């Protein structure tokens, strides 16, 4: 990819569970007689990691716009390996494994996910606003998680059921069907573009779609599409 | 998650769970009382009931179907009681009352009613206030045996509302208690519009000594009273109910989460300890 780069190219490039990079590297270290790091991990893991992704970057000459996937031991997001990797990074997924047992199978995790974009002099003030809101909403679900857990959810103020009704609501919206996933779901795929996500959002957290069953958000595209299966169940 | 704040978790919620069955316990005894009390009231209730019905089979005319009795043309206000629960906790009796006193105030909007509120109990208060109506009449402090002494104050003012012509009919919105688990709100007209029961059937010829429209006046007030205590009573059975119900849930939604915190505890003990021998093993080598 770096000859590409330097000759002006934009590259596009997919790496595929830097994990394995360092997994690999712990099992060659290991066979190496150096003295295992924390989880039987190389000492020289951070070295390894900075010298592999310190390569890929964007320089003046051209750009690369990498787009990596992580694999986590099990569940597990202290890992030296992930660790390594999240200070290396822009823009940050987390997937989880609770959200993919739901179905809600793009399964990001809206709280766990950040990027250094998200700032509203880069990406607009109407999305940074929206997607801000959208965390602090989400934040008060997870606040209140075991409160509606072992209680209720009546016990919950007014403001706050409506939040955490909305906050479900969330929830089921970031589910998008994929044309690679159709077998799965068998809805087609959605492409939704930035402006009509940040539409559809701004729309539900202001209030339109509350009277919606929250059932109608699931693997839907933009707000539009959420309130035509509405019409259409009446 | 360091084998020691889920340790903290657990007795929490071991804790929430001893507090819950109690409450659970101490609400069946509250709900066996409660309904002592309503089974107490229930000869009152059903005296007055058929007393009622054998006044209105007599007093047949429309002409002296006036004061209470008589059957309002072109209603143009409407009274509504709600009773709820003085305290939360209760599951979703609260929600499902408030719902259904919503939807009410909604169809008697609809049809051009203009609508007042008079509420026992602190949460139908407190949601009707927030959500703008002024309550009309207001009692709260009601125990789990009240007194209708205690009633009179919302009572008399309805009734005199409606003698004065300010409520052209009167509703009454209450928890029925169907089952020990099962309970439903209700609605129940308090313009009398009497039962031709059997009693209305019997034609046992009566004298009234201070005369029939007198004591016609002075018996309907009093059978909405019983009426309105009768409601006020199966509504305290019910939340009582309605409690041990969601108390019910909520010790079992505890003792779920304890077992399910003892796993990522034991889970999180085991990864402590091998850990440890891990880093004492490469320590040692």
């Amino acid at each position: 990819a770096e000859y590409f780069r330097d000759e002006g190219r934009d590259i596009l490039l997919f790496i595929d569970n830097i994990f394995r990079f360092v997994q690999a590297g712990s099992e060659v270290s290991s066979l190496l007689g150096r003295m295992p790091s924390q989880v039987g991990y190389q000492p020289t893991l951070g070295t390894e990691m900075g010298e592999l992704q310190e390569r890929i970057t964007s320089t003046k000459r051209g750009s690369i716009t990498s787009m990596q996937a992580v694999y986590v031991p099990a569940d597990d997001y202290t890992d030296p390996a992930p660790a390594t990797v999240f200070s290396h990074l822009d823009a940050t997924i987390s997937l989880e494994r609770s959200i993919a047992e739901r179905a809600i199978f793009p399964a990001v995790d809206p709280l766990a996910s950040t990027s250094r974009i998200l700032d509203p002099n880069i990406v607009g003030e109407e999305h940074y606003r929206v997607a801000q809101e959208v965390k602090r909403v989400l934040q008060r679900y997870k606040d209140l998680k075991d409160i509606i857990a072992i209680l209720g959810m009546e016990e919950l103020s007014d403001e706050d059921k409506l939040t955490v009704q909305r906050a479900r609501k969330i929830e089921l919206f970031f589910s998008q069907p994929f044309t690679v996933a159709q077998q799965f779901t068998g809805r087609p795929g959605k492409y939704v573009p930035v402006k009509k996500t940040v539409e559809s959002f701004a729309r539900l957290l202001n209030g339109e779609g509350d009277h919606i069953p929250e059932s109608f958000f699931y693997m839907q595209g933009d707000f539009d599409d959420v309130l035509a299966a509405y019409e259409a169940s009446q | 998650p360091s084998s020691r704040e889920i340790k903290r978790r657990i007795r929490s919620v071991k804790n929430v769970a001893q507090i819950t069955r109690a409450m659970e316990m101490v609400s069946a005894s509250k709900m066996r009382r409660a309904q002592r009390n309503v089974l107490a009231t229930r000869p009152y209730a059903d005296r007055m009931r058929e007393v009622m019905a054998n006044l209105t089979a007599r007093v047949v005319g429309a002409a002296r179907r006036g004061t209470l009795l008589e059957k309002r043309e072109t209603v143009k206000s409407v009274a509504l009681l709600v009773v709820t629960p003085d305290r939360g906790l209760c599951g979703s009796l609260v929600a499902n009352v408030l719902r259904r006193a919503g939807r009410f105030i909604t169809e008697q909007r609809a049809m051009g009613r203009t609508v007042d509120v008079y509420t026992f109990g602190r949460k139908g208060r407190d949601f009707f206030l927030r959500t703008g109506f002024a309550p009309a009449g207001e009692a709260t402090r009601l125990g789990d045996a009240p007194k209708l002494e205690a009633i009179l104050g919302v009572a008399i003012s309805a009734i005199n509302g409606f003698q004065s012509g300010k409520y052209d009919e009167l509703y009454i919105i209450y928890s029925e208690f169907i089952n020990t688990l099962v309970q439903r709100p209700a609605i129940k007209q308090l313009l009398p519009v009497e039962s031709p029961d059997i009693s209305t059937t019997t034609n046992v010829d009566y004298t009234y000594e201070p005369g029939e429209e007198e004591v016609l006046n002075s018996i309907l007030p009093r059978y909405v009273e019983t009426q309105i205590y009768q409601a006020v009573l199966e509504s305290i059975a019910s939340e009582h109910s309605a409690r041990m119900v969601a108390m019910r849930n909520a010790t079992n939604n505890a003792k779920d989460l304890v077992r399910d915190l003892t796993l990522s505890f034991n889970k999180a003990r085991q990864a402590a300890i091998t850990k440890e021998v891990s880093e004492i093993a490469s320590g040692a080598a």
